[PDB]
C-alpha cells in the first residue's frame, strides 16, 4: 503493498 | 497569524458531491503548506482546478494532484520540478491526513493524498501538512468510487478550488 508513489507503483 | 485553509469543491462526473476544507500546517511544514496553498488558488497560472483523483483505494487514501498528465506521473510544485523533504516532524496517525506522494527521497512535485486511515508504515518517507477540517463525510463518499488496485469507476474531479483563510 500500500504505497503512493508517483510514477513506477510498487507492492 | 493562523494556519491558512484551503477547499475543494468535488463532483463525481460533473455531479456536485460537496466541500472538503484542509487546514495547512504551515508553521511546522512552511514549504510544502505554500505549494499545496499556491496550486489551490492557481496564482502561479496552474493548479488542481479540474484535474482529478487518479488513485482511490478504499480504507487506504485517495490520491490527486497530476494535473499536468493526469495519471500519476506528472504534476509539479511552484519551485520548479520537485522540492526536498522539508521534515518528518508530523505522522500520518489517522484518517484525514493530508500528505505527499513522492517517487523516493527528496521528489515532491504537485501530487498528495488524503489518508481514510491510520498507515503509520508511511512515517518518515512522505510529508504530512495538513489535515481535513471540514467534509470528511465527503471525503468517505469519494472513497466509495474506488477499487483494489486504485482505479476509480467513476470520475472524481475538483470542480472548484480555493483559499478560504
Amino acid at each position: 503493498v500500500l504505497l503512493v508513489t508517483t510514477g513506477l507503483l510498487l507492492a | 497569524m493562523v494556519n491558512p485553509t484551503v477547499f475543494f469543491d468535488i463532483a463525481v462526473d460533473g455531479e456536485p458531491l460537496g466541500r472538503v476544507s484542509f487546514e495547512l500546517f504551515a508553521d511546522k511544514v512552511p514549504k510544502t503548506a505554500e505549494n499545496f496553498r499556491a496550486l489551490s488558488t492557481g496564482e502561479k497560472g496552474f493548479g488542481y482546478k479540474g484535474s482529478c483523483f487518479h488513485r482511490i483505494i478504499p480504507g487506504f487514501m485517495c490520491q490527486g494532484g497530476d494535473f499536468t498528465r493526469h495519471n500519476g506521473t506528472g504534476g509539479k510544485s511552484i519551485y520548479g520540478e520537485k522540492f526536498e523533504d522539508e521534515n518528518f516532524i508530523l505522522k500520518h496517525t489517522g484518517p484525514g491526513i493530508l500528505s505527499m506522494a513522492n517517487a523516493g527521497p527528496n521528489t515532491n512535485g504537485s501530487q498528495f493524498f488524503i489518508c481514510t486511515a491510520k498507515t503509520e508504515w508511511l512515517d518518515g518517507k512522505h510529508v504530512v501538512f495538513g489535515k481535513v477540517k471540514e467534509g470528511m463525510n465527503i471525503v468517505e463518499a469519494m472513497e466509495r468510487f474506488g477499487s483494489r488496485n486504485g482505479k476509480t469507476s467513476k470520475k472524481i474531479t475538483i470542480a472548484d478550488c480555493g483559499q478560504l483563510e
